[PDB]
C-alpha cells in the first residue's frame, strides 16, 4: 500500500498514450554550457527575440499565424492515405511484433500493440496534414516510424 | 360564438375544407378514430350484458398548398388555428352520421428559425409558433380543473349549471369573465353540488431546459414553463429528451396594472409533445415496422445460418471475439421473465462480465451496444455519485415537501446498462448489486421511504486483471479479483487473452488498415418484433440437454477450473430460450441446447 | 507539430468511431521543458 497511485499506473501509461518520451541527459559540459548560453541569451539582450522577428523576415511563422493556419488546416481537411504506403505498416508491425516477443520471452516483463499502430496511422496522416495535402505517401511515413521508434526506445529503457 | 362570424373567419374555415379535400390521409384518420371508439363503445355496450381526439399535420403539405396560410399558423396562430379546429369539428361531424365535444390539432416538420433551443427563446416572436428540444426537468401533480359546474335546486328538483373559461382555453385573449360559483338560487334557494356532472380536465405544467450537449458548456441552464391540457399529460417524465410545439404566449400584466419591477409572466401552450431517443435515455428507439420490413425477418428467420452471421454483422469494427458477441446478441433478446401463480417471479435478464488483457476492446465494445441496444446507460460505476446507479436522495421544497428521483439501474427498467471499471466500483454499489440481480428489485429505508421498487434489466460489466496482465499459467481465480457471489451472480465470464502471438497477429494490420480505409438499422427491427411477439415454451428435446450438461459440469468441473452452481442451470434455460427467439421460434427445440452447451465450453475453457 | 492537426476522424457506419487526436507523454526529471513546453502550446493551440 502507499499514497496516490499504484503499480496499475503502468498499463495506462504504456497502454494509452500514443508516444512516451523519457529525456534526461547527464550534464554535458559543453551542452550545460550551450543551453546556459542561449538562456542568457533568453533573459535580456533579446537576440533570440531579435533572431526570431529577423527569422520572421526569414523563414518562420508568427505564433498568431501559425495558429490560424493550423485551424485552416485543421477544419480544410479530412485525409486519407493509400494503399501503396499502407503496406508498409503492417511490413513493420509484423517484425517489431515478432521481434520484442523474444524479450518477453525472456521474460523482461518491460506495449506493441494495435493501439500504438492506430496511433502510427494518425502521426503518419497528421504530418501528411501540415501538407494540405487529401492523400499521403511513404515519403511521410518513413519519418513518422523514425518518430515513433524513438518511443519504443524510451518503452524498453 | 355569439359574435357574427367575419369572412376574416368564415374564409379561413372553408379554405382549409379544399386542403382536407385534397389531403383524404386526415378525414380517414379522423373517421379511424371514431371506428375505434363505437367498436370499443360496442365491446361496453354489446357484451357486458378512447383516443384524445387530436390529429397531427404535416406542415410540408401546408407550403406548396396554401403559402400565406403557411406563414398564419406560424406568425399568426391566435387567428388560424382557431378556425382549422373550427373546421375540423364540422368534418368530424360531416364523416359521422350516427346520433350525437372539441377536436384539436397538431403538427409535425421543420419551422425553420422559429426551431430553437430555450437558450434563444426570446422575447421577440412571443406570439408565433415555437418548437423546443430539451430536458423535461421536473413535473406537477396533475390536478383536476374545473369548466362545468353542476348545481341541485331542492325545492323544485331543477339543475343548474355554470360553465368557466380562463387565460389557458383561448390563444385570443379573451374578455375575462371572473364568474361567482354559485352557492345560492337565482331565486334565493340553497343548492347542493352534483360531483361528477361536473365535468373536469387534467392540468399539468413542465418545465423544460436547454439539452446540455448541445447547450455552450460551463454556463448556467435557462428553462421555460410548457403548460400540458388533458392528453399529452401522461406522456413526460423527467429527465427525458423531449420536444414540444406550441404558441409562446405573454400572458397577465404585471407591473402596468395593479401597482409595483419584472416583466409579463412568459409560457408555452403545448399543442404538441414527443419523446424522443438520445444517448442514455429513459425510452426505446422504438422503430415502426412496415408490412414490408417484417417481410424480410420471415424471410431470414427459417435460414439455418442467421445466427453466424447476425453475431458477426454486429462490430466490424472489431477482429475475432463471435464466440464472445454471440452472447451479447443474446442479452439484447433475453428470457422469458416468467411470473409465477401465487409466488416469487423469476429472472429472465442474462448479465455479462468481460475480462481480459487490457488491450482488448472491453471499454469499446460496450460503444456499440449503448449505440444500437433499444435502451441503455452507460455508467462508469466509480463516479456514481448519487446512492448509486439506483437509488437517490430525497428532499423537497416545493408544496408537497417531498419527492423521490431514480438512478440509472430504476430508469433502465427492461433494458441494458454498461457498467465498465467494474472492480474499481466500490462494496457500496456490489451489495447493492446482489441484491438486484436474480431478484430485480430494489429496496430503501429512509427516514420516510421503506418501500421497494423494479429494476427488471440486464447488465454487461467489463473489468481489468489487477496484475495488470494475465495468463493462463497464472492460477485462474485470483486474477478475478471479486467476492465469489459476484463470480456466480454474473451469468457468463468470458476471459480475453492477448499473450502475444505472430500468426494471428499478422492479419490483423491489414482489417485495421480496411478498417480505416447484416446491418446495423435492420437489427433493431429485427430485435423488437422478436421481443414483442415471441415467448417459447421449453421443448422436451432441449430440456434433457440441460440436464446432461449441467449435471455433468459439476462432477467435472467441480474436478477443475470453475464453480458451478443452481444458478447455472438456469443460465441455460435463458440461453435456449434467447436462441429460439432468434428463431422467432413458437417452441425451444434441441439446437438451441446445444448453442448454449457451445457458449459455456468457450466461456468456461 | 503533429498533434496539433489532429487525424483521421472515422465516422464507421456502426457508430464505433476512432479517435483522430493523439495523446503524447512527457517524462523525466524536472527541468528540461516538460513543464514549459504546455505553456506555449496553450498560446498557440486553439481553445486550449
Ligand atoms: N480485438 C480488437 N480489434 C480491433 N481493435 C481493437 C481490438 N481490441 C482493442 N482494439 C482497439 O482499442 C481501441 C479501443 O480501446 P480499448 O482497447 O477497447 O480500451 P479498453 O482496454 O479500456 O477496452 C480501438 O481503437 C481499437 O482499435
Ligand atoms: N530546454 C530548455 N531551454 C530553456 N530553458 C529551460 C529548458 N529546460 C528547462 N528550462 C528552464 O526551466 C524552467 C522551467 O521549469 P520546468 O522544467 O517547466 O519545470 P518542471 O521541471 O516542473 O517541468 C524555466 O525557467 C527554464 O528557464
Amino acid at each position: 500500500k502507499s499514497p496516490g497511485d499504484n503499480i496499475d499506473f503502468q498499463t495506462t501509461i504504456l497502454s494509452r498514450f500514443d508516444m512516451i518520451f523519457i529525456v534526461k541527459d547527464d550534464h554535458n559540459e559543453e551542452r550545460d554550457i550551450s543551453i546556459a548560453n542561449h538562456v542568457i541569451n533568453i533573459h535580456t539582450g533579446n537576440a533570440n527575440a531579435m533572431q526570431n522577428q529577423q527569422e520572421e523576415n526569414g523563414s518562420e511563422i508568427s505564433i498568431e499565424k501559425m495558429k490560424r493556419y493550423i485551424t485552416y488546416c485543421r477544419l480544410k481537411c479530412a485525409p486519407r492515405l493509400s494503399p501503396q504506403a499502407a503496406e508498409k505498416l503492417s511490413s513493420n508491425f509484423v517484425t517489431i511484433r515478432k521481434q520484442l516477443l523474444i524479450n518477453e520471452l525472456e521474460s523482461t516483463e518491460r506495449p506493441i500493440t494495435i493501439r500504438q499502430l492506430e496511433a502510427i496511422i494518425r502521426i503518419t496522416e497528421s504530418l501528411a496534414k501540415l501538407e494540405l495535402s487529401p492523400i499521403a505517401q511513404e515519403r511521410h511515413v518513413d519519418e513518422a516510424i523514425r518518430l515513433f521508434q524513438a518511443s519504443t526506445m524510451d518503452a524498453a529503457s | 360564438t355569439f359574435f357574427a362570424p367575419d369572412a376574416v373567419f368564415g374564409d379561413r374555415v372553408r379554405r382549409f375544407q379544399e386542403f382536407l379535400d385534397t389531403f383524404t390521409s386526415y378525414r380517414d384518420s379522423v373517421r379511424s378514430i371514431q371506428v375505434y371508439n363505437s367498436n370499443n363503445a360496442a365491446n361496453y355496450n354489446d357484451d357486458q350484458d378512447i383516443l384524445p381526439h387530436r390529429i397531427i399535420i404535416s406542415l410540408d403539405d401546408l407550403r406548396e398548398f396554401d403559402r400565406s396560410f403557411w406563414s398564419g399558423i406560424l406568425v399568426e396562430p391566435a387567428y388560424f388555428i382557431p378556425p382549422a379546429e373550427k373546421a375540423l369539428t364540422d368534418l368530424a361531424d360531416s364523416m359521422d352520421d350516427v346520433p350525437h365535444h372539441p377536436w384539436k390539432l397538431s403538427f409535425k416538420g421543420s419551422f425553420g428559425a422559429h426551431a430553437l433551443s430555450p437558450r434563444t427563446l426570446t422575447a421577440q416572436h412571443l406570439n408565433k409558433l415555437v418548437s423546443v428540444e430539451g430536458i423535461v426537468t421536473k413535473t406537477s401533480l396533475v390536478r383536476p380543473k374545473l369548466i362545468r359546474s353542476v348545481h341541485y335546486a331542492a325545492k323544485t328538483g331543477r339543475f343548474h349549471y355554470r360553465d368557466y373559461t380562463d387565460a389557458t382555453t383561448t390563444l385570443t385573449t379573451r374578455i375575462p369573465t371572473p364568474a361567482i360559483y354559485p352557492t345560492e338560487d337565482t331565486e334565493g334557494n340553497k343548492l347542493t353540488t352534483e360531483y361528477g356532472y361536473s365535468t373536469f380536465i387534467d392540468h399539468q405544467r413542465i418545465t423544460v431546459q436547454e439539452m446540455p450537449e448541445m447547450a455552450p458548456a460551463g454556463q448556467l441552464p435557462r428553462s421555460i414553463d410548457v403548460i400540458l391540457d388533458d392528453d399529452l399529460v401522461d406522456k413526460t417524465k423527467p429527465g427525458d429528451r423531449v420536444n414540444v410545439v406550441g404558441v409562446f404566449k405573454s400572458l397577465g400584466a404585471g407591473g402596468m396594472n395593479q401597482s409595483n419591477l419584472i416583466g409579463f409572466k412568459t409560457l408555452i401552450l403545448g399543442n404538441t409533445v414527443y419523446p424522443l431517443h438520445a444517448r442514455s435515455t429513459g425510452v426505446a428507439a422504438r422503430q415502426m415496422l412496415t408490412d414490408f420490413d417484417i417481410r424480410n425477418i420471415n424471410k431470414l428467420s427459417k435460414k439455418k445460418d442467421i445466427f453466424d452471421i447476425l453475431s458477426q454483422s454486429l462490430a466490424p469494427s472489431i477482429y475475432g471475439h463471435d464466440h464472445i458477441k454471440k452472447a451479447i446478441l443474446l442479452m439484447l433478446m433475453g428470457g422469458v421473465e416468467k411470473n409465477l401463480e401465487n409466488g416469487s417471479h423469476l429472472r429472465g435478464d442474462i448479465n455479462i462480465l468481460m475480462v481480459g488483457d487490457p488491450s482488448t476492446a472491453k471499454s469499446q465494445l460496450l460503444r456499440f451496444v449503448l449505440n444500437t441496444a433499444s435502451l441503455a446507460i452507460a455508467t462508469t460505476g466509480r463516479g456514481s455519485s448519487g446512492v448509486g446507479l439506483t437509488a437517490a436522495v430525497t428532499t423537497d421544497r416545493e408544496t408537497g415537501e417531498r419527492r423521490l428521483e431514480a438512478g440509472a439501474m430504476v430508469l433502465a427498467d427492461r433494458g441494458v446498462v454498461c457498467i465498465d471499471e467494474f472492480d474499481k466500483m466500490t462494496d457500496v454499489d456490489r451489495v447493492a448489486i446482489h441484491e438486484v440481480m436474480e431478484q430485480q428489485t430494489v429496496t430503501i429505508a429512509k427516514a420516510g421511504i421503506h418501500t421497494t421498487l423494479n429494476a427488471r434489466c440486464s447488465v454487461i460489466a467489463a473489468a481489468n486483471p489487477v496484475f495488470g496482465q494475465y495468463d493462463v499459467n497464472r492460477d485462474p481465480h485470483q486474477n478475478i479479483a471479486l467476492p465469489d457471489s459476484l463470480l456466480s451472480r454474473f451469468d457468463l465470464l468470458f476471459v480475453v487473452t492477448d499473450d502475444i502471438n505472430e500468426i494471428r497477429d499478422r492479419s490483423i494490420s491489414e482489417h485495421v488498415l480496411r478498417t480505416h480505409r447484416v446491418t446495423i438499422p435492420f437489427l433493431r427491427k429485427y430485435v423488437q418484433y422478436a421481443k414483442e411477439r415471441v415467448i417459447p415454451q421449453l421443448t422436451q428435446e432441449a430440456i434433457n440437454v440441460i440436464v446432461k450438461n449441467y449435471t455433468d459440469l459439476r462432477n467435472d468441473d467441480n474436478t477443475k477450473k470453475s464453480p458451478i452452481t443452481a444458478r447455472t442451470l438456469e443460465t441455460l434455460i435463458r440461453l435456449a430460450t434467447a436462441h429460439a427467439k432468434v428463431r422467432l421460434s413458437k417452441t425451444v427445440n434441441k439446437v438451441d441446447a446445444k448453442v448454449a452447451a457451445n457458449l459455456l465450453r468457450f466461456a468456461l475453457l | 507539430v503533429c498533434l496539433l492537426m489532429g487525424g483521421s476522424k472515422k465516422i464507421l457506419p456502426d457508430g464505433m468511431r476512432l479517435r483522430g487526436d493523439i495523446n503524447v507523454l512527457l517524462l523525466g526529471d524536472p527541468g528540461t521543458a516538460k513543464s514549459q513546453l504546455l505553456k506555449f502550446v496553450e498560446k498557440v493551440s486553439p481553445i486550449a
